[PDB]
DNA sequence: AGCGGCCCTTGTGTTCAGGAGCCAGCAGGGAGCTGGG
DNA sequence: CCCAGCTCCCTGCTGGCTCCGAGTGGGTTCTGCCGCT
């Protein structure tokens, strides 16, 4: 699929967003190299969000078509809504 | 509306009812009936409310 | 008992106006809204005693982007049609270099009959209606949206847009009264335009089968 | 179930309908008019037993049994003629006479018949308290029934007008421990009558002694039998 | 409390229940226990017969 | 009650309140109004849920896809957008048409 | 009109069944199991009363009166007797729509007189 | 031109619709937002309502495709829509019932 | 059981779907078997009022459809055709058959030889419950109704487990 | 007016595709005249409502009759004479069994039928093997006699009569036992057209609800609407009107039983599941 | 002491959820073909 | 140069198979016995 012309979605959708904070999560859990700064936070939940928030999550969602083909979508070229 | 429906029992009764384009005369008195009483319960419902 | 039948034939032929004019085919405007009287002053109102006769019903219609390209519509005087009667059909349509035919049965078909509209299709594509059935256009009904039989072209636009095959789009009889409306066989697809409550005008796709 | 002593009472009178939990259809679980006096409209399970599992009523006696041997004898004593002896000629006019469900004869007169067989019953006579006599007036038929698990109820007899339950019962009952004047003496007495569902569609009841009195207008004015409590009908 | 006793209504209950000091629709002030303030509604209160059911949350 | 009395006190015509009492006659009848929702209640479970799970299977693959458009698990197209304007039902509400009237 | 009642044979009691006989052109009712004969008299051999205008008069019995769930009125008397009492009931008979007809019977012994108002 | 276009899609008289968002409930959000005064005269070119409900139109794209094709669905999915917007964000309306600035 | 056929050869045909027996047989042919050949005897057992033509023409039907037998022998072989045991001899059949009538249908008239009278009469009863029912003459029978049901307490229960056990013993 | 299924069993027979429902009936609108006065829609119903010879019969009677110059019955003697005076039939293939059948005024001119019409329909089902007469509509009486033109004769006539007053239909559609005519009072089932000065109005005309479902035969009849003529039986639709329009009449179906109770659920929901069960063509049962 | 069978009483026997929708099997009847006179 | 069997196919009827809400907490009873080798 050409990159250049991507038909998917610009927006992110609830459940990308339920499974990028999910995994980032688990990656900071597991003493992953933070992006952004913090100031108390200990869960990686709320870590994960906020580097949603900031926009600096190192994840690419591969959007699956049905004809088989796809588009990889990284969550700084996403729109947030929530 | 009690003695409503004696009245119409007593035409009916009489042979003086005739059935209504779509129902037999039974139905017919049915229907009259539970339109009578029906009625009566909004009636009394509406002065009660009041 | 007489003016009933004049009626239903005068129905039938203009709904198969109608009908020939949504294929395609070249039909003039003054048939395709012809009165009860104009019909009856054209072929009569005694069709009991055989003035008009079933036989005279017989149209012809030539196709608006092929002249050679016509149609033939028959309306047989037997109620139930039997295999002899197609043959001479068949035979007349191979006289006059014609493929295409409508046969407009009173009663009904026999089974052998229709096998004989099958195994002659490459040849003859020739069709079986029912004048009970034909009395009414359905397209005129209001659950019955716009169809558009789609070319070859449109349908390869189609699937290349969406990026979908043949057999992902929905399904359609080719024996659905539509399908026969319009004479579609399978392989075609037909656009189907209806109005939505949500959206306003929905445009689907259907394949016939 | 030993959670509570209404939990025993109510099993021990439970009933059960073996029409199956698993049936869909609402004819035979809904309240039919017949459950009144022999079963609470009221106790039942809300589950998937709705109207299948009941709970007699408090004075609902299912009958035990007893032989008809000794009615039949009274019966072919009396003017009833047998099955055998008679001519099918004689049944278009006659009465049919049903014993048990077996057919038995016919008679003439059921009229004096049933007063008679009701005398009977209310002297504690031949005929136990158990026994139900069904008169159907429009069909000929009487339908007599000395089967067991004939669900039935207690009532007070009823005069031309007025009722057969005395004030001088009533005294006798206030000294029960005394004259051993019990339940058993007042239906012997003709006072009260045991009456089943079959028999209930002939008999017309009072709800109670006021309905008796002469009222305007007269609604009934042919009273037969009287409720002794409408709260009985609970279980 | 028989089901169905002519000679017991809401009205001769009531009668009896305003000779004793108490509205005779059975309503009764409340004060707030946690301030001691009225309450604007005359609650209805008195005794009623409750029962307790096996169905326990410790089971 | 007498034969043949259709009239409302014997078809079960309820004319006290709860407050005044009803009488036994309008309490039986009034159980069998009452047993009628019962039984209902009890029966149309489950009609009901063999309902809700024909529904769910038949339905339970059909998803919108990443192209807006709603296919099954056969990949099978179904609806070209969902709801034929590709909109969820939650941010949609009542509105008026001022051109239409 | 009326309906047609079942002959039977003075043999072998069996029922009559209808013929015809060609030579006389007269209808007769003869067995279908022995040789017996009858010259028939109705010539009438079937009649269905779709509508069904049954009397229902015939149907009632006098006994009907000694029934005390039965409403009694004084406002309609007896007309063979004068007795004031009667019992009222309707026709609660299948295939008749108009069910709601009062049938009126006299309560004195003996009369069992019957009428419709 | 869309007025009948309604007239052949609801032909009873039932203008109740269900659609994403409230037009009549943001502009009166934005009437007590901004603080506008409909006693005073507005400061709104009619052209800018015209030229901003095109481009606004343009904006909302159910269907993404510049094909003839797709661009026929994208009038058709936010049709519907498209007709209750220019009804509402009507110039006549913005200037003598809403009165937006 | 005794039911009547539902219309649509000429009228409502009656039947009687007897025990140890899978298929039904005409009321007629029931009748024939216990002795009484007459049509007239028959209905005399039935309509007891022959001055009713309304009941007789609805049994006609039964009647013109089983007229060939009129002995009491070859009415007892035709029921024990139509049983799920035919019995390849006649003798044996018509045995079969008089033993079902006697034993099985209807014991509660009485399971004794020389009662074919009473259980006649009462299928006769029973015909004319069900000519009354379609004619209307007689409203149906609610399955509901309690006057038509039974109570089976402990008494009538533990009967039934000492019989059958006591059988066993 | 008449009984409607609705609630679960009515939403399931939709979801479980039923060849036999509960309640099937039509929604026939009438096109001009018919769709404003209530004589003309009289006519119109009758020549929809199945009418066999059982519902306009009053009693049926069968005679022997050798002659019929002297016909055993006195009332029937004056036109019979009127028509045998000429020969019309074939006198020597005639029958001494007669089949004397008398109707009712009431439910006759209730239908607007008569004598004539009847005897055609006899004299075409069986064609001239039954001979039929009648008199004149003047008479007391409606009565026609009926005879065989050469089992026997008489069981014959009962054969034919018992089953001629059963399959024999004088006039309306089979399988639609009742009709019933009113003037809808919701703007649902209104004609709702457009003013020339533009604006909606509902007028109130006939509409006729029958008990059952043909619309095949129905749809092609004088002075009804082909354009809003619908049903409920969704099977019907599928063979008559095609795929799209079962589907969009089993949404309105679905929509008509949520909303009998006054709720409501997005259409984008009955979309999907009526999709669903057409996205092959065929009515793709939920089972 | 271990291996085999089988108690449903009628060896022949009552309903072991009974009733509402698809589907396979077969009787029935009409179309059409075809080798005889 | 018709025609009655013969074949093929479609209607219609009968009979057989599957389905019959989600959960939860207690209880009792039983998981052989007798004839034969
Ligand atoms: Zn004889
Ligand atoms: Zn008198």
């Amino acid at each position: 699929q050409a990159n250049q012309k991507r038909i998917t979605t610009p927006y992110m959708t609830k459940y990308e967003r339920a499974r990028v904070l999910g995994t980032r999560a688990l990656q900071i859990a597991m003493c992953a190299p933070v992006m952004v700064e913090l100031e108390g936070e200990t869960d990686p939940l709320l870590i994960a969000m906020k580097e949603l928030k900031a926009r600096k999550i190192p994840i690419i969602i591969r959007r699956y078509l049905p004809d088989g083909s796809y588009e990889d979508w990284g969550v700084d070229e996403l729109i947030i809504s929530d | 509306a009690k003695q409503d429906v004696i009245e119409v029992i007593e035409k009916a009764h009489n042979n003086e009812l005739e059935p209504t384009p779509g129902n037999t005369l039974r139905q017919t008195f049915e229907n009259q009936v539970n339109r009578i009483l029906n009625d009566a319960r909004d009636k009394t419902g509406s002065s009660a409310q009041k | 008992d007489d003016e009933e039948e004049t009626y239903r034939l005068w129905k039938i032929r203009k709904t198969i106006m109608q009908l020939c004019h949504d294929r395609g085919y070249l039909v003039t405007q003054d048939e395709l809204d012809q009165t009860l009287e104009e019909f009856k002053a054209q072929f009569g109102d005694k069709p009991s005693e055989g003035r008009p006769r079933r036989t005279d019903l017989t149209v012809l219609v030539a196709h608006n982007d092929d002249p050679t390209d016509q149609m033939f519509v028959f309306f047989p005087e037997e109620p139930k049609v039997g295999i002899k009667t197609i043959k001479v059909y068949c035979q007349r349509m191979q006289e006059e270099n014609i493929t295409r035919a409508l046969i407009v049965v009173q009663q009904g078909m026999t089974p052998s009959a229709k096998q004989s509209l099958v195994d002659m299709a490459p040849k003859y594509i020739l069709e079986q209606f029912l004048q009970q059935e034909l009395l009414i256009n359905i397209t005129e009904h209001e659950l019955v949206p716009e169809h558009v039989v789609m070319t070859k072209e449109e349908v390869t636009e189609l699937l290349a847009r969406y990026k979908l095959r043949e057999n992902q789009l929905p399904r359609i009889q080719a024996g659905d009264p539509v399908a026969r409306y319009f004479g579609i066989k399978r392989g075609q697809v037909v656009k189907i335009i209806r109005p939505s409550e949500t959206a306003g005008r929905y445009i689907t796709y259907r394949l016939v089968q | 179930n030993r959670l509570t002593f209404a939990s025993t009472l109510s099993h021990l009178r439970r009933l059960n309908s073996p029409i199956g939990r698993d049936g869909k259809l609402a004819k035979p679980r809904q309240l039919h008019n017949t459950l009144w006096g022999m079963v609470c409209p009221a106790e039942t399970p809300e589950g998937h037993a709705v109207g299948l599992v009941k709970n007699l009523a408090l004075m609902a006696y299912i009958s035990v049994g007893s032989q008809p041997s000794p009615i039949l004898e009274f019966l072919e004593e009396w003017s009833m003629e047998n099955l055998e002896e008679i001519s099918p000629a004689a049944i278009a006019d006659a009465t049919k006479i049903f014993v048990n469900g077996c057919w038995v004869g016919i008679h003439k007169d059921p009229e004096q018949l049933m007063n008679t067989l009701r005398k009977l019953r209310r002297q504690m006579d031949i005929i136990v308290s158990e026994v139900s006599m069904i008169r159907d007036i429009r069909e000929r038929e009487i339908r007599i029934y000395t089967d067991a698990g004939r669900i039935c109820r207690p009532l007070l007899i009823v005069e031309k007008q007025k009722l057969l339950l005395k004030k001088r019962h009533i005294d006798q009952l206030k000294e029960r421990e005394y004259n051993n004047y019990s339940w058993q003496d007042l239906v012997a007495s003709g006072v009260v009558e045991y009456i089943d569902t079959l028999e209930e569609e002939t008999v017309m009841l009072a709800m109670t002694p006021d309905d008796l009195q002469e009222k305007e207008v007269a609604y009934c004015s042919t009273y037969t039998h009287c409720e002794i409590h409408p709260s009985m009908i609970l279980g | 409390a028989t089901p169905f006793n002519d000679a017991v209504n809401v009205q001769k209950i009531s009668n009896l229940l305003s000779d004793y000091g108490y509205h005779l629709r059975g309503n009764e002030v409340l004060y707030n226990g946690f301030t001691g303030r009225k309450i604007t509604s005359q609650i209805f209160i008195g005794p009623t017969y409750y029962q307790r059911l096996k169905h326990m949350v410790d089971d | 009650f007498i034969k043949d009395d259709y009239g409302p006190e014997s078809r079960g015509f309820v004319e006290n309140s709860y407050l005044a009492g009803l009488t036994p006659t309008e309490f039986f009848f009034h159980a069998m109004g009452g047993r009628e929702g019962l039984i209902d209640t009890a029966v149309k479970t489950a009609e009901t849920g063999y309902i809700q799970r024909r529904l769910i299977k038949s339905m339970e693959s059909v998803m919108v896809k990443y192209d807006a458009t709603v296919r099954n698990s056969i990949n099978q197209v179904v609806q070209l957008r969902y709801g034929e304007d590709g909109l969820a039902g939650e941010s949609v509400e009542f509105q008026n048409l001022a051109t239409l009237k | 009109p009326g309906f047609v009642g079942i002959r039977f044979c003075q043999e072998c009691n069996n029922m009559l069944y209808p013929k015809e006989d060609k030579e006389n052109r007269i209808l007769l009712y003869a067995c279908r199991n022995c040789d017996y004969q009858q010259e028939a008299d109705n010539s009438c051999i079937y009649v269905n009363k779709i509508t069904h205008e049954v009397d229902e008069l015939t149907q009632i019995i006098a006994d009907v009166s000694q029934d005390p769930t039965l409403p009694r009125t004084e406002d309609h008397p007896c007309q063979k007797c004068g007795h004031k009492e009667a019992v009222f009931f309707q026709s609660h008979s299948a295939r008749a729509e108009d069910a709601m007809r009062l049938y009126y019977v006299c309560t004195a012994p003996h009369c069992g007189h019957r009428w419709t108002e | 031109e869309d007025r009948e276009v309604l007239r052949v899609i609801f032909p009873t008289g039932d203008s109740k619709v269900v659609l994403p968002c409230n037009l009549l409930r943001m502009i009166w959000n934005a009437q007590k937002i901004f603080h506008i005064n409909p006693r005073l005269p507005s400061d709104l070119h009619p052209i800018k309502v015209v030229e901003g409900v095109k481009e606004l139109s343009k904006k909302l794209v159910i269907v993404n495709g510049d094909d003839p094709l797709s661009r026929q669905a994208q009038e058709n999915a936010t049709l519907l829509f498209n007709i209750h917007l220019r009804s509402t964000l009507c110039s006549r309306r913005m200037a003598e019932e809403f009165r937006l600035s | 059981w005794v039911s009547m056929l539902a219309r649509g050869a000429i009228g409502q045909r009656i039947v009687a779907t007897l025990p140890y027996i899978k298929q039904e047989v005409p009321i007629i042919i029931v009748f024939r078997a216990l002795g009484f050949v007459s049509d007239r005897d028959i209905l005399e057992h039935i309509i007891y009022d022959f001055e009713d033509p309304e009941m007789m023409e609805m049994v006609k039907p039964s009647l013109d459809e089983a007229f060939v037998i009129q002995e009491q022998n070859v009415a007892l072989n035709f029921i024990g055709s139509r049983g799920a045991k035919p019995g390849v001899t006649k003798e044996k059949r018509i045995k079969y058959a008089k033993e079902v009538l006697q034993k099985e249908m209807l014991p509660h008239v009485g399971v004794s030889d020389f009662c074919e009278t009473k259980k006649a009469y009462f299928l006769g009863y029973m015909v004319h419950r069900l000519l009354l029912a379609a004619l209307g003459r007689r409203e149906l029978d609610d399955r509901d109704h309690y006057g038509n049901k039974r109570l089976d307490l402990a008494g009538p229960l533990l009967a039934f487990l000492f019989r059958g056990m006591f059988k066993n013993l | 007016a008449k009984n409607v299924t609705l609630g679960v069993p009515r939403l399931k027979e939709l979801i479980n595709i039923s060849k036999k429902p509960k309640t099937p009936s039509l929604t026939v609108f009438l096109l001009g005249q018919s769709a404003r006065d209530a004589e003309r829609a009289k006519d119109i119903l009758c020549r929809l409502e199945h009418t066999t010879l059982r519902k306009v019969t009053a009693n049926t009677a069968i005679y022997y009759d050798p002659n019929p110059q002297s016909t055993v019955v006195a009332e029937d003697q004056e036109w019979v004479n009127v028509y045998y005076e000429m020969p019309d039939f074939d006198v020597a293939r005639i029958s001494p069994w007669l089949l004397r059948v008398e109707l009712d005024r009431k439910h006759m001119t209730d239908r607007k039928l008569t004598m004539e019409q009847i005897a055609e329909k006899i004299n075409a089902g069986f064609g001239d093997d039954l001979n039929c007469i009648f008199n004149d509509d003047n008479a007391e009486k409606l009565v026609l006699r009926i005879r065989i033109m050469n089992m026997d004769d008489d069981v014959f006539l009962r054969c034919i009569e018992s089953n001629m007053l059963t399959d024999m239909t004088l006039q309306g559609i089979e399988q639609i036992s009742k009709v019933y005519m009113h003037l809808p009072q919701t703007d649902n089932k209104k004609k709702i057209i457009i003013t020339e000065d533009g604006e909606f109005k509902a007028l109130q005309e006939w509409i006729l609800e029958t008990d059952g479902v043909s619309l095949m035969r129905v749809l092609s009849e004088k002075d009804v609407d082909p354009v809003r003529t619908t049903s409920n039986d969704i099977v019907e639709i599928f063979t008559v009107l095609g795929i799209e329009a079962v589907r969009k009449a089993l949404e309105r179906e679905l929509y008509h039983v949520i909303s009998f109770d006054g709720s409501y659920v997005n259409y984008r929901h009955l979309a999907l599941l009526c999709d669903t069960m057409t996205c092959r063509g065929h009515l793709m049962a939920i089972t």
